[PDB]
C-alpha cells in the first residue's frame, strides 16, 4: 500500500517523468506476481489514468480506467465502493471532455452504489452528488442541481469541517450553477461567504477593525487555490454591476494571494 | 455539537407556529442549517435549508410560500415561521447540520387538527 501513497505525492509536485515510470514498473511487478485480474493492478491503473488525465492524455486515461473497472468488478464485486470510485473517475473524464450525456449514467451508478453501501450520510455520497450536479448543469438540466449541492454541502460541513477544501469546491460549483442561471445576486452571496470563512479562519471574527476583502471593496466604491477563482469571479460580478472600484480591490487581492467569468468546474476524484 | 428545538404545538388548519433551534458547541455562523421533519408513519423528510448569513434559502415544494426559514447568528438560533399549516405538515420537527438529521436534538411536535 506504501507505493500507492508515494505516486500521488510525486504526481502532486508535477513530477510526471518520475510518477509515470513508478506506476508502469509497479504494474510490471504486479502482473508477474498476481497477473492482470488483481485489485492492486486496478488501483495502479486508476492512479496512472489520473496522472495521464492531468497530462491531457485522455485517450490513455480512458483506456486504463475502463480496464481498472472490469478488473474491480471481477476481483471486488459489482457493488464494491472501489468500482464506484472508478465509475466516478470515468464520469469526471467524460465530463471534462464535454460528454455530459455519456457521463451521467456512470455518475448515477456510482451514487447508487455509494448510497447503498456507505449510507446516504457518507462524504463519498457528497462527492458523487457534487459531480452529478456539475454534469447536469452543463447540460442545462437545473431541476435537482441546487438540491444536490445543498445535500452535498450538509454532508461535507458535518462529516469534515466547514474549512475542508471539499466545502469551498462544492460552494464554488453551486455559485457557477447560479451564474449559468443568471442568479448573479445568489452567486455574489456565495462568493462572499467563501471569502468571509477564509478571512475568519486567518484574521479572526468580523468586526469594524477587522473586515473581509469584499467589505473593504464596497467601502471604496461608496467614496487555497479555490479562493483565487472566488476573488476573480466576485471581481467580475462587481464589474458587471458597474462597481469598478470594488472590482479593483479584489483583483489587487487575487494578484497578492497567487504570487466574462472564470469557468473552472471542481470535479472530485475517486 | 448541541441543537435544541422548541416552538411546537397544536393548531387548526390555517394556523401558525414558529420553531426555534438553540445551537451551542460549534461555530454556528460558519454552518448551513437545515429543518427536517418526520411524520407519524413516514421516514425523515427535508423541509428547509438556509446558508450561513441567511441570503440563500431553500424549501420543500409543498411548504414554499407558507414556511420561512431565518437565523440570528448573534443569538446562535435558527428559526422556522410556519404559516397556513395543513394536516400534511403534522410531524416531529428537528434542526440539523445536514439533510440526514445528524446532530439533531429531541425535536418538537407539530399537530394540525380541527
Amino acid at each position: 500500500r506504501t507505493l500507492h501513497n508515494l505516486v500521488i505525492q510525486y504526481a502532486s509536485q508535477g513530477r510526471y517523468e518520475v510518477a509515470v515510470p513508478l506506476c508502469k514498473q509497479a504494474l510490471e511487478d504486479l502482473e508477474k506476481t498476481s497477473g492482470h485480474d488483481h485489485p492492486d493492478v486496478a488501483t495502479m491503473l486508476n492512479i496512472l489514468a489520473l496522472v495521464y488525465r492531468d497530462q491531457n492524455k485522455y485517450k490513455d486515461a480512458a483506456n486504463l480506467l475502463n480496464d481498472a473497472l472490469a478488473i474491480r468488478e471481477k476481483t471486488l464485486g459489482r457493488d464494491h465502493p472501489a468500482v464506484a470510485a472508478t465509475l466516478n473517475n470515468l464520469a469526471v473524464l467524460y465530463g471534462k471532455r464535454g460528454k455530459y450525456k455519456e457521463a451521467e449514467p456512470l455518475c448515477k451508478r456510482a451514487l447508487e452504489i455509494r448510497e447503498k453501501v456507505l449510507g446516504k450520510d457518507h462524504p463519498d455520497v457528497a462527492k458523487q452528488l457534487n459531480n452529478l450536479a456539475l454534469l447536469c448543469q452543463n447540460q442545462g438540466k437545473y431541476e435537482e442541481v441546487e438540491y444536490y449541492y445543498q445535500r452535498a454541502l450538509g454532508i461535507y460541513q458535518t462529516k469534515l469541517g466547514p474549512d475542508d477544501p471539499n466545502v469551498a469546491k462544492t460552494k464554488n460549483n453551486l455559485a457557477s450553477c447560479y451564474l449559468k442561471q443568471g442568479k448573479f445576486k445568489q452567486a455574489e452571496t456565495l462568493y462572499k461567504e467563501i471569502l468571509t470563512r477564509a478571512h475568519e479562519r486567518e484574521f479572526g471574527s468580523v468586526d469594524d477593525e477587522n473586515k473581509p476583502i469584499w467589505m473593504h471593496a464596497e467601502e471604496r466604491e461608496e467614496c487555497s487555490p479555490t479562493v483565487t477563482t472566488t476573488l476573480k469571479n466576485l471581481g467580475a460580478l462587481y464589474r458587471r454591476q458597474g462597481k469598478f472600484e470594488a472590482a479593483e480591490t479584489l483583483e489587487e487581492a487575487a494578484m497578492r494571494s497567487r504570487k466574462v467569468f472564470t469557468k473552472l468546474d471542481y470535479y472530485l476524484d475517486d | 455539537v448541541q441543537l435544541q428545538e422548541s416552538g411546537g404545538g397544536l393548531v387548526q388548519p390555517g394556523g401558525s407556529l414558529r420553531l426555534s433551534c438553540a445551537a451551542s458547541g460549534f461555530a454556528f455562523s460558519s454552518y448551513w442549517m437545515y429543518w427536517v421533519r418526520q411524520a407519524p408513519e413516514k421516514g425523515l423528510e427535508w423541509v428547509s435549508t438556509i446558508n450561513t448569513g441567511g441570503g440563500i434559502t431553500y424549501y420543500k415544494d409543498s411548504v414554499k410560500g407558507r414556511f420561512t426559514v431565518s437565523r440570528d447568528n448573534a443569538k446562535n438560533t435558527l428559526y422556522l415561521q410556519m404559516n397556513s399549516l395543513k394536516p400534511e405538515d403534522a410531524a416531529q420537527y428537528y434542526c440539523a447540520t445536514d439533510m440526514s438529521g445528524t446532530y439533531r436534538g429531541q425535536g418538537t411536535q407539530v399537530t394540525v387538527s380541527s
